C-alpha cells in the first residue's frame, strides 16, 4: 500500500484537503471532520479471555504439583477400593482437600491479579497523549484523540508523532524509527521528496515515532487504525519486556526449594519402602512430604503484595508500568535528579536585570505600574527587541481577555517568562514580531546551548539583517567582542568582563536562572537583501556579536522537594544533582533544596575562606563538590569514580544530555542502583540506562514518559519517597513470609527420621503432615503480606543486592536450626506426654517400632504390664499424631507473631494486621474441629485430645517468643555486632 | 463412683466443637471489623 | 560452585574457619545444649506427675484381646511337618521358654486360692495366685517333650491380654471352633474354656509380683487320613458380658483367628 502525498507538491496539497499550509482548517471544519470520521485511537485488541487467565492461575506455580498430588490420592483410593472391600477413605478426603485448596488458592490469586490489573489499566488512562495542532492560524494544545485527517500539528523534540504526517516544513527534524527500521539512529525529516517508496522517503511520519531533535509541521494524512502502524499485526506499543531482579530472586529460590523438596520426598519414599511400607502408603507419603516442603502459598503472597502496592501507588498519583519494579525503587541507593522541572516548580518569572553595568530590579508579578528604570533606554530597547525576536513561544488561542500573568503559553518555561515580561513592560509582542520579519532560526538544543534568529531591520538604519542570539551567558560572551553601553557600543575589556562576573555571582547566588542576549548588525555588503541563509552552512558570522545584558529569572524550588530530599538522605540514599545550568545557580538551588547541607563546603569555598589558591586546598577536605560540564568532557573513567566515592554531596552543572548518561554509568559502576528523574528530551538515554527511571507526568516529554518505568502524575517529589518506602515494604513482607513457611519443614521431616533412627512408634503421619502444611502455612503466610511498614523502614540503609538476598544463609539458619528445631521439640514432647500417660514410658518406646507396627502381634506390653492389641495402640498413635499437629499450631502462633517484625518488637508494631489475627483464629479453629468433630476417627484417623494435652506445647511457644524478642533487643541495642551479623536476615 | 476404662468423650467433643465454633466466629468478626 | 574452600583469603569453607566457623559452631552448640536441657527438664517434670504403679489413663484399653502363642513366622499361620524335627523346633522352644514360670517347681512361692470367686487385693503385699500347669493336659511338658507336635496334634496356647484393674463379670470362657467344616476335632483341655476369676484383677507389673495369667490350650487333632490340609480355628470370649467380643474395627478384641497346616 503505497499511495501518499510524499511525491506531491504543495500546490495540490491544499486543494486535496482544503487546509491552509499556515493557518490550517477552522474549528468548525475540524469538528465536522471529527464527527464524520471519528477519533484518533487504535482499537484495543482483546488479548486473552478472562477464564484463560483463571486456568493460568489454577495450573501455575506449585498448584500443578498439588494437582498431581490430588490425582495420585484419587488413584490410590480407586486402587484400594477395587482391591479390598471397605477400604480406608483417607486418600479420598486427602485428594478432595488438596483439590479444594488448589481451587481456592487459584481463585484468590485470580481475584487479586484482576484487581491489580484493573487498577493499573484504569490509572494508566489518567495520562492522555497531547497533540499540538494548528487551527484558525493560532496554535493550541488539543487531545491526540481529537486529531483528524487534514489538520496540521506542531511536533517538536521529545513529542511523539500523533499520526501519519506529510511534512511540509521542518527545521532540523529527526525522528526515532526503531519500530519499523529497527535502529535508534535518528532519521532526518525534510519536506523534499527523496525516495519513491514511502517507507524510505524522509518527508513522511509513520505514527508512534519519537521526534528526537528539532520541530516540524505537517498535515495528517492517515489517522486511527488506517495508519502504517495500524496495518501491521504487531502492536506499536507492544508489551514491556524484562525480568525484575525480585522476580529473578523468587525464581531462583523456588527452583532451589523445589529441588530440595523433591530430593527429600524421594529419599523418604525409598526409606519407607525399605521399612516395609506398602506401595500406596509410600506414594502418599511421598506426595505429602513433597507438598509439605514446597512453599505453594508464596505466589499468592507476591500477588497480594503487588496488589497492595498498586493500591498505595494509585492514591499517591504514581503511575507504575511494572509493579515488580517498585522493589528496585526500594533498593535504590542513588538518585540522580535534574534541576528544572523536578527539584523546581518550573514556573519561572523575570526577577533581576543587568545591563549598562548596573543591576536593575523588575517586579516578577503584579507590578501594576511603570517599570523602575526608564523604558526609553536604548540598551533596554535592544534587550527587549532581542528577547522578543529570539523567542519561539507564542500565546495560546483566544486568551486576549485575561491578565498576561495568567495567559497560557506553548514554549519552554524560560521563553514563557521572557514573553510575559516583554508583554508586561513593552509593547505588543505579536505586532513587534510582525514588524521584524523572520528569515532563519536555529532551534534551541542542549548541545549548542543557544538560540539564533535572523530578522530584517526596518529602522532608519537598514542593515536588513539582525543577528540576535540568546543562550548561556558565559558561552555567548566568549563569542562577543563588543558591548552596548547606554546605547553606545564599546569593545569588551577585562573591566567589564569581571564586572559581569561579580554581577552574575550576585544574581546566580539567589537561585535564579539567567540568560544572555546579544545582537549584531550584519553589513549590507557582506549579505545583500536577496540572500539565502542555510542552517547547515555558517554563512553569517556566528561569533563577533555585540553583548547587551542579562535577564535573571526567579525559579523557586518545589514545596515538597526539601522534605523529600531530607527523607531520602536520611534513608541512606545519595541524591545527586545533575543539570545543564551554571554551577553557581546549581549550587544555590542545591543548598536551597537540601542537596548541599549547611556547614558542608566545596574546595573553592574553602580556598576563598583561607585566601589560598584552590589548587592548594586538599580535595579531600571538602565533602561537597560542584563538577563543571567542561571538566567532565576530558575526565577519564577512573577519575569519575573518585568524585562519586569520596564526595557525599555531588552537583553536576553544564552537563550535556550524553554526560548525564556518562554520570549514570559511573554511578552504576560502583554497584549502586540509581534512580534518574528526568522529564525533558535530553534525558532519554539516562532514563533507559538507569535501573529505575522516573518521569514527570505533566511537564515531561512523551519520549521521557515512554522511557521511564515510573511516572509522577501529581508532579510530587514526595512520591519518590513513597515509592522507595513501598519497595522496602515489599521486600520486608516477602522476607517475613518466606521465613514463616520454612520453619514448618523441620517439624514435618524430623518425626520420620527419629522413627527410623530410634525405632520409636511414628510421631506424625501423612494426613497430619498435610494438615500442618495446608492449615498453618497458607492463610498465615499470606497474611504476612498485609503487614504494615516498621517504624524504622525509612531509617535503615538501602539493601545491598549482592550481600543481602531474599533468602540467604541467615534466613535458612534461623528458620531451620532454631525455630524449626524448637517446634519439633514441642511436638515430640507432646508425643511423649501422651504415650506416657497411656502406659508407654519414653524408655520403653525405644525399639518398639517392629512390634508396634506388626498387624499380627496383638499383645504389645507397656511399662505397666498391660498388653495391647494392634488397633488399641494404633488409636493412641493416631492421637499422638493429632496432638503433634495441634502442638505445631501452638508453636506457629509464636512464629507468626515473631515474623511480624524484622528488628522492631511486637510491642512497638502493634497487632493492627487484622488478617493475621484472622489466620491465627482460623488455624486454631481448624485444629479444634479436626480433633473434636465426630467421625474424624474414621475419616482421617484423628481423635479428640484431652484438655490438658493442649498446653504441652505452651513452654516452647513462649520460648520462641521470648528468644526472638531478646534477640531483636540485642539487634537494636548493639548494631553491627555478632548477633546482627549472623541472625539478622 | 469413678470407673476406669471409661472417659466422657461426648462431653469432650461437645465442648471442643463449641470452642471451635466460637473461634471461627471470632475470627470472622475480627476479619470484618469496622 | 568453584573453589570456595581455598585456604588463602579470609574466606575458607564458605566463611572464616578460624573465627566465623568457630563462633557459629559454639553458638549452635550452646543453643542446642540449652534446648536439650529444657526438653529433658520438661519431660522430667511430666514424669514426676505420673505413677509407676497404675497408668494415668486406661480408657484406650477397655476390653482385653485374645492372642495365640507361640507367634508363627508369618501372620498366625502354623506350618509344620511331623517328619521334619526342625519345622516345629521353634514352636517347641518358645513354648518351653514361655511355660517355664508355670511349672510346679518354679511357682512354689505362689499361693493357692479358692476357685470361682474374684480375688480382690487391697493389702500392699499383693500375692499372686498360682496356675497349675497340670490343667493343660497333653499341652504341657510333662506329658511329652514336644507339645503335641510330631504326632499330628499341635498345641496352641491362647492367652488373654492383661489389663490393670479389670474385673470380668460372670464366668469368662474361651470357645474355639474349627471353620474347616468341623472335620478335625478341636479340644480345649481346661474344662470347656473356663477362665477362673481368682486370677483377676491384674494389679500391674510393679505391685502384683509373680502374676501368672490364665492360659487356654487347644489341640487341633489332625486325623492320619488327611495330610497337607489347612484348618482355620476361631476363638472368642463368650461367658462374660464385660469382655467385648463383637467388634468389627478390631479383629482381635476378645477374639482370635489362626490357621494350622500339617505336612506329611
Ligand atoms: C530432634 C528432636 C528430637 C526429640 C526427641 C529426642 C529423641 C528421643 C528418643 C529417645 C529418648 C527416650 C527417653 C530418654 C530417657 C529414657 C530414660 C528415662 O526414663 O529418664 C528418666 C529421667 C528422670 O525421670 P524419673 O526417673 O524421675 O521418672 C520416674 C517417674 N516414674 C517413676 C513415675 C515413672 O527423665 C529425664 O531425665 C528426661 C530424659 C530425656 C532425654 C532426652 C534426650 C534427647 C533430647 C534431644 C533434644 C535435642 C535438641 C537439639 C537437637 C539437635 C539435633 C542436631
Ligand atoms: C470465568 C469467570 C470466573 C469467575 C470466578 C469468580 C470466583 C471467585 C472470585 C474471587 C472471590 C474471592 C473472595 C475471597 C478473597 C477476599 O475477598 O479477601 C478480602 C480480604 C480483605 O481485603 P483487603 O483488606 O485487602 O481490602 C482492602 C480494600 N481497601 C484497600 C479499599 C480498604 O483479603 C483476605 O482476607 C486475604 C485472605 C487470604 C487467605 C485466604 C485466601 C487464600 C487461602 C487459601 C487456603 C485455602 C485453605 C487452606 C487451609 C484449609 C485446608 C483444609
Ligand atoms: C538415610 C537417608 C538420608 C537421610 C534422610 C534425608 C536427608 C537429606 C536432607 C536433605 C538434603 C538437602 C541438602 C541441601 C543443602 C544446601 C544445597 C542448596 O541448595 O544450597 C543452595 C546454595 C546456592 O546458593 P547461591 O548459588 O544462591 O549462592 C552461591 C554463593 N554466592 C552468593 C557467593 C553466589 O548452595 C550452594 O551452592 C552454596 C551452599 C553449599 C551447598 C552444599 C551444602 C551441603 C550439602 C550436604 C548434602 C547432604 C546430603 C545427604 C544425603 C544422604 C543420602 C544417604
Ligand atoms: C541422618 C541425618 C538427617 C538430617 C536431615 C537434615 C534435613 C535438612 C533439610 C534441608 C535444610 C536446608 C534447606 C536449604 C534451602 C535453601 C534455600 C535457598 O534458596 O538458599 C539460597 C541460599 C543463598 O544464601 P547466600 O547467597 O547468603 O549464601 C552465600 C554464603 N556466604 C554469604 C557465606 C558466601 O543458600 C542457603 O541459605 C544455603 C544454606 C546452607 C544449607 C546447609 C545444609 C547442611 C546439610 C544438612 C543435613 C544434610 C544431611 C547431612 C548428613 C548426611 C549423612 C549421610
Ligand atoms: N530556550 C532557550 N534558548 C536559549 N538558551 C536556553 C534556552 N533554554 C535554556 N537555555 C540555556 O541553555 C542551558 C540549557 O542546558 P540544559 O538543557 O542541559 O539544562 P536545563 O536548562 O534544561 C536545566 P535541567 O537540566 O534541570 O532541565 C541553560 O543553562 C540555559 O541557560
Ligand atoms: C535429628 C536429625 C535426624 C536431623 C537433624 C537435622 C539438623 C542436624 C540439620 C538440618 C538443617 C541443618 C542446618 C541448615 C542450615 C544451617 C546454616 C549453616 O550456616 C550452619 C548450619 C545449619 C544451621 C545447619 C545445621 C544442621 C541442621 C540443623
Ligand atoms: C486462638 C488462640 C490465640 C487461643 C486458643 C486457645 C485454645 C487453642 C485452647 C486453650 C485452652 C483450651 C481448652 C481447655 C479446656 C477445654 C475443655 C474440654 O472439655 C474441651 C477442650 C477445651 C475447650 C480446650 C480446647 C482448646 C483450648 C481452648
Ligand atoms: C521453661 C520454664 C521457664 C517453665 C517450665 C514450665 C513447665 C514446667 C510446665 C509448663 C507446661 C506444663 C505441662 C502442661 C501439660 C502437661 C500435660 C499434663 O497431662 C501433665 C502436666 C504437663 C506435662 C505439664 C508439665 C509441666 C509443664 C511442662
Ligand atoms: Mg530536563
Ligand atoms: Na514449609
Ligand atoms: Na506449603
Ligand atoms: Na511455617
Amino acid at each position: 500500500v503505497s499511495m501518499d502525498d510524499h511525491k506531491l507538491s504543495l500546490d495540490e496539497l491544499h486543494r486535496k484537503y482544503g487546509t491552509d499550509l499556515s493557518r490550517g482548517l477552522t474549528s468548525a471544519r475540524a469538528a465536522e471532520i471529527l464527527a464524520r470520521d471519528g477519533p484518533n485511537a487504535l482499537t484495543p485488541p482483546p488479548t486473552t479471555p478472562e477464564w484463560i487467565k483463571f486456568c493460568r492461575q489454577l495450573f501455575g506455580g506449585f498448584s500443578m504439583l498439588l494437582w498431581i498430588g490430588a490425582i495420585l490420592c484419587f488413584l490410590a483410593y480407586s486402587i484400594q477400593a477395587a482391591t479390598e472391600e471397605e477400604p480406608q477413605n483417607d486418600n479420598l478426603y486427602l485428594g478432595v482437600v488438596l483439590s479444594a485448596v488448589v481451587i481456592i488458592t487459584g481463585c484468590f490469586s485470580y481475584y487479586q491479579e484482576a484487581k491489580s490489573s484493573k487498577i493499573m489499566e484504569s490509572f494508566k488512562n489518567m495520562v492522555p497523549q497531547q497533540a499540538l495542532v494548528i487551527r484558525n492560524g493560532e496554535k493550541m494544545s488539543i487531545n491526540a484523540e481529537e486529531v483528524v485527517v487534514g489538520d496540521l500539528v506542531e511536533v517538536k523534540g521529545g513529542d511523539r508523532i500523533p499520526a501519519d504526517l506529510r511534512i511540509i516544513s521542518a527545521n532540523g527534524c529527526k525522528v526515532d524509527n526503531s519500530s519499523l527500521t529497527g535502529e535508534s539512529e535518528p532519521q532526518t525529516r525534510s519536506p523534499d521528496f527523496t525516495n519513491e517508496n514511502p517507507l524510505e522517503t524522509r518527508n513522511i511520519a509513520f505514527f508512534s515515532t519519537n521526534c528526537v531533535e528539532g520541530t516540524a509541521r505537517g498535515i495528517v494524512v492517515y489517522t486511527g487504525d488506517r495508519t502504517v502502524m495500524g496495518r501491521i499485526a504487531t502492536l506499536a506499543s507492544g508489551l514491556e519486556g524484562g525480568q525484575t531482579p525480585i522476580a529473578a530472586e523468587i525464581e531462583h529460590f523456588i527452583h532451589i526449594i523445589t529441588g530440595v523438596a523433591v530430593f527429600l520426598g524421594v529419599s523418604f519414599f525409598i526409606l519407607s519402602l525399605i521399612l516395609e511400607y506398602t506401595w500406596l502408603e509410600a506414594v502418599i507419603f511421598l506426595i505429602g512430604i513433597i507438598v509439605a516442603n514446597v512453599p505453594e502459598g508464596l505466589l499468592a503472597t507476591v500477588t497480594v503484595c503487588l496488589t497492595l502496592t498498586a493500591k498505595r501507588m494509585a492514591r499517591k498519583n504514581c503511575l507504575v508500568k511494572n509493579l515488580e519494579a517498585v522493589e528496585t525503587l526500594g533498593s535504590t541507593s542513588t538518585i540522580c535528579s535534574d534541576k528544572t522541572g523536578t527539584l523546581t516548580q518550573n514556573r519561572m518569572t523575570v526577577a533581576h536585570m543587568w545591563f549598562d553595568n548596573q543591576i536593575h530590579e523588575a517586579d516578577t508579578t503584579e507590578n501594576q505600574s511603570g517599570v523602575s528604570f526608564d523604558k526609553t533606554s536604548a540598551t533596554w530597547l535592544a534587550l527587549s527587541r532581542i528577547a522578543g525576536l529570539c523567542n519561539r513561544a507564542v500565546f495560546q488561542a483566544n486568551q486576549e481577555n485575561l491578565p498576561i500573568l495568567k495567559r497560557a503559553v506553548a514554549g519552554d518555561a524560560s521563553e514563557s517568562a521572557l514573553l510575559k515580561c516583554i508583554e508586561l513592560c513593552c509593547g505588543s509582542v505579536k505586532e513587534m514580531r510582525e514588524r521584524y520579519a523572520k528569515i532563519v532560526e536555529i532551534p534551541f538544543n542542549s548541545t549548542n546551548k543557544y538560540q539564533l534568529s535572523i530578522h530584517k531591520n526596518p529602522n532608519t538604519s537598514e542593515p536588513q539583517h539582525l543577528l540576535v542570539m540568546k543562550g548561556a551567558p558565559e558561552r555567548i560572551l566568549d563569542r562577543c567582542s563588543s558591548i552596548l553601553l547606554h546605547g553606545k557600543e564599546q569593545p569588551l575589556d577585562e573591566e567589564l568582563k569581571d564586572a559581569f562576573q561579580n554581577a552574575y555571582l550576585e544574581l546566580g547566588g539567589l537561585g535564579e536562572r539567567v540568560l544572555g542576549f546579544c545582537h549584531l548588525f550584519l553589513p549590507d555588503e557582506q549579505f545583500p537583501e536577496g540572500f539565502q541563509f542555510d542552517t547547515d552552512d555558517v554563512n553569517f558570522p556566528i561569533d563577533n556579536l555585540c553583548f547587551v545584558g542579562l535577564i535573571s529569572m526567579i525559579d523557586p524550588p518545589r514545596a515538597a522537594v526539601p522534605d523529600a530530599v531530607g527523607k531520602c538522605r536520611s534513608a541512606g540514599i545519595k541524591v545527586i544533582m545533575v543539570t545543564g545550568d551554571h554551577p553557581i545557580t546549581a549550587k544555590a538551588i542545591a543548598k536551597g533544596v537540601g542537596i548541599i547541607s549547611e556547614g558542608n563546603e566545596t574546595v573553592e569555598d574553602i580556598a576563598a575562606r583561607l585566601n589560598i589558591p584552590v589548587s592548594q586546598v586538599n580535595p579531600r577536605d571538602a565533602k561537597a563538590c560542584v563538577v563543571h560540564g567542561s571538566d567532565l568532557k576530558d575526565m577519564t573513567s577512573e577519575q569519575l569514580d573518585d568524585i562519586l566515592k569520596y564526595h557525599t554531596e555531588i552537583v553536576f552543572a553544564r552537563t550535556s544530555p550524553q554526560q548525564k548518561l556518562i554520570i549514570v554509568e559511573g554511578c552504576q559502576r560502583q554497584g549502586a542502583i540509581v534512580a534518574v528523574t528526568g522529564d525533558g528530551v535530553n534525558d532519554s538515554p539516562a532514563l533507559k540506562k538507569a535501573d529505575i527511571g522516573v518521569a514527570m507526568g505533566i511537564a515531561g516529554s512523551d519520549v521521557s514518559k515512554q522511557a521511564a518505568d515510573m511516572i509522577l502524575l501529581d508532579d510530587n517529589f514526595a512520591s519518590i519517597v513513597t515509592g522507595v518506602e513501598e519497595g522496602r515494604l515489599i521486600f520486608d513482607n516477602l522476607k517475613k513470609s518466606i521465613a514463616y513457611t520454612l520453619t514448618s519443614n523441620i517439624p514435618e521431616i524430623t518425626p520420620f527420621l527419629i522413627f527410623i533412627i530410634a525405632n520409636i512408634p511414628l510421631p506424625l503421619g501423612t494426613v497430619t503432615i498435610l494438615c500442618i502444611d495446608l492449615g498453618t502455612d497458607m492463610v498465615p503466610a499470606i497474611s504476612l503480606a498485609y503487614e504494615q511498614a516498621e517504624s524504622d523502614i525509612m531509617k535503615r540503609q538501602p539493601r545491598n543486592p549482592k550481600t543481602d538476598k531474599l533468602v540467604n544463609e541467615r534466613l535458612i539458619s534461623m528458620a531451620y536450626g532454631q525455630i524449626g528445631m524448637i517446634q519439633a521439640l514441642g511436638g515430640f514432647f507432646t508425643y511423649f506426654v501422651i504415650l506416657a500417660e497411656n502406659g508407654f514410658l519414653p524408655i520403653h518406646l525405644l525399639g518398639l517400632r517392629v512390634d508396634w507396627d506388626d498387624r499380627w502381634i496383638n499383645d504389645v506390653e507397656d511399662s505397666y504390664g498391660q498388653q495391647w492389641t494392634y488397633e488399641q495402640r494404633k488409636i493412641v498413635e493416631f492421637t499422638c499424631h493429632t496432638a503433634f499437629f495441634v502442638s505445631i499450631v501452638v508453636v506457629q502462633w509464636a512464629d507468626l507473631v515473631i515474623c511480624k517484625t524484622r528488628r522492631n518488637s511486637v510491642f512497638q508494631q502493634g497487632m493492627k494486621n487484622k488478617i493475621l489475627i484472622f489466620g491465627l483464629f482460623e488455624e486454631t479453629a481448624l485444629a479444634a474441629f479436626l480433633s473434636y468433630c465426630p467421625g474424624m476417627g474414621v475419616a482421617l484417623r484423628m481423635y479428640p485430645l484431652k484438655p490438658t494435652w493442649w498446653f504441652c506445647a505452651f513452654p516452647y511457644s513462649l520460648l520462641i517468643f521470648v528468644y526472638d524478642e531478646v534477640r531483636k533487643l540485642i539487634i537494636r541495642r548493639r548494631p553491627g555486632g555478632w548477633v546482627e551479623k549472623e541472625t539478622y536476615y | 463412683e469413678d470407673d476406669p476404662f471409661f472417659y466422657d468423650e461426648h462431653t469432650l467433643r461437645k465442648r471442643g466443637l463449641l470452642v471451635a465454633a466460637v473461634l471461627f466466629i471470632t475470627g470472622i468478626i475480627i476479619l470484618t471489623s469496622g | 560452585w568453584k573453589l570456595f574452600i581455598y585456604n588463602p583469603t579470609t574466606g575458607e569453607f564458605l566463611g572464616r574457619t578460624a573465627k566465623s566457623w568457630g563462633l557459629i559452631l559454639l553458638f549452635y552448640l550452646v543453643f542446642y545444649g540449652f534446648l536439650a536441657a529444657l526438653f529433658s527438664f520438661t519431660m522430667w517434670v511430666m514424669l514426676q506427675t505420673l505413677n509407676d504403679e497404675v497408668p494415668k489413663y486406661r480408657d484406650q484399653i477397655p476390653s482385653p484381646g485374645l492372642m495365640v502363642f507361640p507367634k508363627p513366622v508369618t501372620a498366625l499361620e502354623y506350618t509344620f511337618s511331623r517328619s521334619d524335627p526342625t519345622s516345629y523346633a521353634g514352636y517347641i522352644e518358645d513354648l518351653k521358654k514361655f511355660l517355664k514360670p508355670y511349672t510346679l517347681e518354679e511357682q512354689k512361692n505362689l499361693t493357692v486360692c479358692p476357685d470361682g470367686a474374684l480375688f480382690e487385693q487391697k493389702g500392699p503385699v499383693y500375692v499372686a495366685c498360682q496356675f497349675p500347669i497340670s490343667l493343660l493336659q497333653a499341652c504341657s511338658g510333662m506329658n511329652d517333650p514336644d507339645f503335641g507336635y510330631s504326632q499330628g496334634n499341635p498345641c496352641i496356647l491362647v492367652k488373654m491380654n492383661r489389663i490393670i484393674g479389670l474385673k470380668p463379670e460372670g464366668v469368662p470362657r474361651i470357645d474355639c471352633v474349627s471353620k474347616n467344616e468341623d472335620i478335625p476335632n478341636v479340644a480345649v483341655y481346661p474344662h470347656n474354656g473356663m477362665i477362673d476369676l481368682k486370677y483377676f484383677p491384674y494389679y500391674g507389673k510393679k505391685l502384683h509380683v509373680g502374676y501368672l495369667q490364665p492360659l487356654v490350650a487347644v489341640q487341633v487333632s489332625f486325623a492320619p487320613n488327611n495330610t497337607g490340609k489347612e484348618v482355620t480355628v476361631e476363638c472368642k470370649i463368650d461367658g462374660s458380658a464385660n469382655l467385648k467380643s463383637q467388634d468389627d474395627r478390631d479383629k482381635f478384641l476378645g477374639r482370635v483367628m489362626f490357621k494350622i497346616t500339617a505336612r506329611a
